[PDB]
């Protein structure tokens, strides 16, 4: 595991907190599974991103 | 909204998640009290410090 908090651990991180249309309620969650699995830094990253769009507007 | 926090408060975010004794889910909680509160940013941010420190080791 790595805890050292690499470089892509920590921009995955804040990408998530960037997220305007992601409500806090579903960043937590992600926030939640990279602490606990910095290895989905980048699965996570994708699924707020996914989400972030999908409440997004016209 | 980045009209509440954008940096000085995503600091704070990233020294929460940097707590090795708190999980996933406490975390997530201090973030989210942060992006919602960037005026508690330091007592949120204190609190996690003092959660970490809580169930550290020492």
């Amino acid at each position: 595991v790595d805890n050292k908090f690499n470089k892509e651990q920590q921009n995955a991180f804040y990408e998530i907190l960037h997220l305007p249309n992601l409500n806090e309620e579903q960043r937590n969650a992600f926030i939640q599974s990279l602490k606990d699995d910095p290895s989905q830094s980048a699965n996570l990253l994708a699924e707020a991103k996914k989400l972030n769009d999908a409440q997004a507007p016209k | 909204v980045d009209n509440k926090f954008n940096k000085e408060t995503q600091e704070a975010s990233w020294e929460i998640f940097t707590l090795p004794n708190l999980n996933g889910r406490q975390v997530a909680a201090f973030i989210s009290s942060l992006l919602d509160d960037p005026s508690q940013s330091a007592n949120l941010l204190a609190e996690a410090k003092k959660l970490n420190d809580a169930q550290a080791p020492k």
